[PDB]
């Protein structure tokens, strides 16, 4: 537990969850023509909300020109899916921060049980509930997403996620702070 | 079952207990 | 049949071969002590600690 | 020497608790033989 | 199975040297390099350096065994004199095949910390002092 | 299909041997976990290469090897046949790959389990000593396997089972003296002279 604070210290896991959240929405604004949206929003968020891990909300909001058509909610890697289903104005998304064991490391079985009893719950507000939950374990730098794609996002998110846990500062001040503590160097 | 073969207790042996017959020595 | 002593950290039973009353192969604490002159391994010393 | 062996296994457990005892928990499932019989190279405490 | 292989190797090493006699040539000291690690004494004793040094040491193991009435801590071990006896052990073997029964390095790296570091592969990795 | 040209199925069974073999202490110990793991009967051969394999990594001889293998051939006689198989694997491919000092390991192994009557004499009716069927490094198995005999029996209960083993691979008594000019030759060699003295009469009477 003293390790612990040290390497988490100075609101570092609060400070981590903002910076993921800004450079999802700092790249989806980019992108804005091939998504047709009208505009992208961070939410306010509760300073306890990224270390709740009772309920969660929405972080990042989407509102469109068009009625997006998304998938029924599949894996960050999943081949291919019906769109047909559900014709939606707005998608949301979430930042889902754990730190894995050796036991519970398996981010994709966490995140779809996340989603899964996020949207079945009436407390965890989401607007429109359609939109992926982009879950990170800090133990082990592992990512994933589960949810609803209507079309573009899954190569570009994805594409997107490799960049932020390479380039992402917060993640790299975390894994100093562990290198540290540790003391190991790498050589060559 | 306990045909003479094994521990008193488990308790201070440190160990389980568990008593396994030699496969090997039969004949 | 059985000749016994203590060396410096061992317990030695030396039994022959002829007194063995039958002739059984053994694990590897058994030292097979070779007669010079036959070559010939005529008895087995057995080792405890 | 059957009693040696169990001097062996009594005695080992105790160095065992000893890095148990350091840790506030004695419990086997937190400490996986991974943890004492991983080499220094790897981190582990090349316990032999 | 080392006193053995220590009466072979030692009769070996006689005829071998015998040869030399009759040849008049030195030892060529990579025909008996399989019988390197042989031998109770170990025959590496008859290339060490300051060989000629040692052999004015005369009881060596007696004074060894009476150190226990000069120092506080004497040495876990009392019966060799490694100049006199070489290695009479090698344990480097071990410590490769732990690595296998603990299932491989990438089984013990799932459960250490090392995936938080972000290091790409543990090759590189030394370790700090 | 997708074809198999690598054998990982395999080497994880060939990693799991080894390592039964070596968390062991005592032969009877290692030969339980064996006979635990409950192995098929075609692997049961492939064990048995694993077992003698890692019995040269040794660099001696021990006797752990022989009373592992001791206790495999009282148990079920498919590791009786397998053995048997092995033995005759080892000889006639396999002599041409190990060194001498692996080759003494396996002289005094055979030697062990056919001295104590695991293997029968008649396995060693397949090794015959003529100077085109024998490997220079066949000759070095034969002289470590006899030693083996020599020591564990003595020298006049070797010369009974040799007797009523009947085999021609190392005798030569119909005839071809240049092999019985060449098995005297050789025995000599070893350090065995006494069981030749049938041959020498056999010889004499050629001349």
């Amino acid at each position: 537990k003293i390790s612990l604070i040290q390497i988490f210290r100075a609101h570092l896991w609060q400070k981590i969850h903002e910076s993921i959240v800004f450079d999802i929405c700092q790249i989806l604004d980019g992108e804005l023509d091939v998504l047709q949206i009208e505009s992208v929003t961070k939410e306010t968020v509760h300073p306890r909300k990224s270390y709740k891990m009772n309920s969660s909300a929405a972080d990042i909001t989407m509102e469109s020109v068009h009625e997006w058509e998304v998938s029924k909610p599949s894996l960050l890697h999943e081949t291919n899916d019906s769109f047909k289903g559900l014709i939606t104005n707005k998608m949301w998304f979430d930042v889902q921060l754990r730190y894995g064991d050796y036991d519970s490391h398996d981010i994709s079985r966490y995140v779809r049980a996340k989603f899964l009893d996020y949207t079945t719950d009436n407390v965890s507000m989401y607007p429109s509930p359609t939109g992926v939950m982009i879950g990170i374990d800090l133990a082990y730098n592992m990512y994933d997403a589960y949810g609803n794609w209507f079309n573009g996002l899954k190569p570009l998110i994805q594409n997107s996620m490799r960049t932020i846990m390479k380039a992402n500062p917060a993640l790299y001040v975390l894994r100093e702070r562990i290198r540290k503590g540790l003391q190991i160097y790498q050589s060559s | 079952s306990y045909n003479g073969i094994g521990l008193k207790s488990a308790k201070g042996s440190s160990t389980s207990g568990h008593v396994q017959r030699s496969l090997a020595s039969n004949n | 049949p059985n000749l016994l002593f203590s060396m410096c950290g061992f317990e030695v039973r030396i039994l022959p071969r002829q007194r063995m009353e039958e002739v059984v192969s053994n694990d590897e604490g058994v030292w097979d002590l070779v007669d010079e002159r036959t070559k010939q391994r005529t008895a087995k010393a057995y080792l405890k600690v | 020497t059957e009693p040696l062996l169990d001097i062996l296994v009594k005695g080992e457990t105790r160095i065992q608790n000893r890095v148990k005892l350091g840790l506030n928990s004695k419990m086997p499932t937190r400490f996986p033989p991974a943890v004492f019989y991983t080499p220094k190279e790897l981190g582990g405490l090349g316990m032999i | 199975n080392e006193f053995l292989d220590s009466q072979r190797v030692w009769a070996e090493y006689a005829t071998k040297r015998q040869e030399a006699i009759q040849q008049n040539r030195r030892l060529a000291f990579e025909e008996l390099e399989g019988s390197w690690d042989r031998g109770i004494p170990r025959i590496s004793t008859l290339f060490q350096r300051d060989r000629h040094t040692l052999a004015y040491d005369r009881g060596h193991r007696i004074r060894r065994e009476f150190k226990q009435y000069s120092l506080e801590r004497n040495s876990p071990f009392w019966w060799t004199n490694s100049h006199h006896d070489g290695k009479l052990w090698n344990l480097n073997a071990y410590r490769t095949d732990v690595i296998q029964a603990l299932g491989g390095i990438e089984t013990i790296l799932e459960h250490t910390l090392f995936k938080g570091t972000g290091f790409n592969s543990w090759e590189g990795l030394f370790w700090e002092k | 299909q997708i074809y198999d040209m690598t054998s990982t199925n395999d080497v994880e069974f060939k990693k799991k041997i080894y390592l039964v073999l070596k968390s062991s202490l005592s032969g009877d110990e290692a030969a339980h976990k064996l006979l635990k793991l409950k192995i098929a009967n075609n692997l049961k051969k492939s064990v048995v290469d694993i077992i003698i394999k890692s019995s040269l990594q040794e660099s001696t001889f021990s006797k752990f090897y022989s009373i592992l293998s001791e206790r495999m051939i009282t148990f079920h006689r498919s590791w009786q046949t397998a053995y048997n198989e092995t033995f005759e694997q080892n000889y006639t491919q396999d002599i041409e790959d190990y060194e001498t000092d692996q080759l003494r390991i396996l002289g005094k192994f055979w030697g062990h389990l056919i001295s104590y009557e695991f293997l029968p004499m008649d396995c060693l009716k397949i090794i015959k000593l003529t100077e085109e069927e024998s490997c220079p490094q066949g000759r070095i198995f034969i002289k470590f396997l006899f030693q083996e005999l020599v020591n564990e029996l003595g020298l006049d209960e070797l010369q009974l089972r040799l007797n009523s083993s009947k085999l021609d691979g190392m005798f030569p008594l119909e005839g071809d003296a240049e092999h019985i000019r060449y098995s005297i030759n050789f025995f000599t060699a070893i350090g065995l002279g006494l069981l030749t003295e049938d041959m020498r009469s056999r010889l004499t009477i050629i001349q």
